[PDB]
C-alpha cells in the first residue's frame, strides 16, 4: 500500500538480489588473482552480508579491481536499504503520533 | 590444532628456591592459558587461570606470567609439597588442548 | 505512551535478548569448528556487541554456518534497533518543531 | 533555537568529550594486561573515534572487561550522535518542505 | 527543486570530492612513515571509499597523524552524506504519506 | 611479552668511523621503539623516540631507522662522548620492555 513500505520491501528484495549476484560475481572477478581469497560462493555470500551491513570482520575482502567495484555496489545497496527501512520507520511513527495529537 | 610445548620435561631445584615452568603456544593466544596441578595419584587441581590470575585458595607462592605464545608459571620458595606434574591449557581456539607437562624435581 | 517511543524500548529490551541468546547460540554452533575463536561466552558477548553495532574489529568472528547465521541476526536487530531510535528521535524532533510553528 | 538543532550540537559536545573520556579511561583500563596494545593516549583518542563511527579497522581495540565497558559506551554516544543528526537533518527537511507545499 | 533532494545530490557530488581529495592526501600523508601501506592512489581511493562506508576491513588504515585527520574527515562526509540521503529519503515517505490521507 | 634483542653487545669502532646499533622486536611493533643512552655511573638519556623522531638538544650525530621488527640506531663519526651503553626500548604492547643493551667501544 504506502510508498515507503513498498520502497521498503523493493529495497529487502532488491538487496538479496544484489547480495547473490554480488557473492557470484565476486568469485568470478577475484579468481585468477593469487592471493585472493573471496574464491568459493558460499564464504563470499557471507562476505557480502557483511559487507552490506558494514561490520567488516576483515576476513575477507576483494582484492581486484572488479572485486572492489562489486563491493561499492553490496555497501552502497546494503546502507542505502538499511536507510531506507528507518526513513520507512519515521514515517510510520509520524503519520502515527499525528492522530495520537488532532490530525 | 594449537601445539603446547612444555620444556623442559623435567625441572630440578633445592628446597626454598625460585622455579620458573615453561609453555610455548605454535600460535599466539593471546593470555588464553591455563595452569594445572597433578600430584602422584592425584586429579589435575587449577592453579593459574588466563595466564596470572590466582586462584583462590592457592599458596600465594604461585604466579603465572606471559602472552601471546610465551607463558611461564613461577613458584617462589619451592617445597615438598609442590613436588609433582605441572600442565598448561589454552581455551584460544578449538579444541582445548594440553601441554605434555613438567615434572618438578626437589 | 507514544509508539515510537514504545517501540525504540521494545527494540532496546529485544536487542540485549538477542545479544544474550546470541551470545549462548554463537559458542553452541562454534565449538566442534576446528580454529573457531568464539568459543568462550564472556568474549562472545563482547563479540555480539561488536557486531550488532557493526563496529567490527575483527578480532572475533563465526566461521560456521549456523554461527554466521546468528550473525546476521544479531547484525539485524542491531541495525534496526539503532535505526530505529533514529526514527524515533526524528518523531520526536519534527512533532516538537510543529508546536514551535503553528500545529 | 529549534530543539532539534539544539540536540545534535548538545550530542556533538558530548560525543567530544565521551571521545576524549574514552581515550583516558581506555589506557587506565587496558594498561596492566599482557598483550594490550591501546596503551597510549595519542592512539587511543585515534581509536575512539573509530570506535565512534564504527569504520574500526582493527589496528587497535581494547582486551579488558573495562576497556571494552569503555568501547560500548563510546559505540553508543558515536551511534547515537550520529543518528541524532540525521534525525535533525530530517525535521529540517520536512520543516522546509512544509512551505514549498501549504503549511 | 526540493531543499532535501538538493542536498543529497550536493552530499553525493561533495562526498566524491572528498574520496578524490582525501585519496590524494592520505598518500601524501603517509609516505615517508615507515610500515606505511596507504602509499598508492588506486588503493588510496579503495580505502577512501571502504571508510566513508565505514565498512572497515582492515586490509588498509592510516598510520600517520595527518592521515588518520584525513580519515576522519572521509568517515565523517561518508556518514553524514548517507545519512543525509536517509533523511532525504524520510521527507520524501512522510511528503507522500502526507497525499494518501489528507493533507 | 615482547622480547628486544640487542646484538652485539659490544661495538669496536675507529674514532669518526659510522656506527649501528641493531634491536630486534620478537614481533611487530610498528615504530613504538625508543632508544635511551647512559655512560658510566649516569641515568639513561632518551636519544631517539618513535624509532626515527630526533629528541631536542641530541646531536645531530644520532639517527634512527626501522619499523616492524628491525630497528637501527646510527651515529655518524663516533667520538669519545659516545662512549656508553645503548639501550632500546618499546611502547607497542603492555608491558614496557627493555633490549640487553649495546656498549659502544672506540
Ligand atoms: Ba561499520
Ligand atoms: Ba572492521
Amino acid at each position: 500500500s504506502a510508498l515507503h513500505w513498498r520502497a521498503a520491501g523493493a529495497a529487502t528484495v532488491l538487496l538479496v538480489i544484489v547480495l547473490l549476484a554480488g557473492s557470484y560475481l565476486a568469485v568470478l572477478a577475484e579468481r585468477g588473482a593469487p592471493g585472493a581469497q573471496l574464491i568459493t560462493y558460499p564464504r563470499a555470500l557471507w562476505w557480502s552480508v557483511e559487507t552490506a551491513t558494514t561490520v567488516g570482520y576483515g576476513d575477507l575482502y576483494p582484492v581486484t579491481l572488479w572485486g572492489r567495484c562489486v563491493a561499492v555496489v553490496v555497501m552502497v545497496a546494503g546502507i542505502t536499504s538499511f536507510g531506507l527501512v528507518t526513513a520507512a520507520l519515521a514515517t510510520w511513527f509520524v503519520g502515527r503520533e499525528q492522530e495520537r495529537r488532532g490530525h | 590444532d594449537i601445539l603446547l610445548t612444555q620444556s623442559p620435561a623435567i625441572l630440578s631445584v633445592s628446597p626454598g628456591e625460585r622455579v620458573s615452568f615453561s609453555c610455548r603456544a605454535s600460535q599466539s593466544i593471546g593470555t588464553d592459558i591455563h595452569w594445572y596441578q597433578q600430584r602422584t595419584n592425584g586429579s589435575p587441581r587449577l592453579l593459574i587461570k588466563y595466564a596470572s590470575e590466582s586462584i583462590s585458595g592457592i599458596p600465594s607462592r604461585f604466579s603465572g606470567s606471559g602472552s601471546g605464545t610465551d607463558f611461564t608459571l613461577s613458584i617462589n620458595s619451592v617445597e615438598s609439597e609442590d613436588i609433582a606434574n605441572y600442565y598448561c591449557q589454552q581455551s584460544n581456539r578449538w579444541p582445548f588442548t594440553f601441554g605434555s607437562g613438567t615434572k618438578l624435581e626437589i
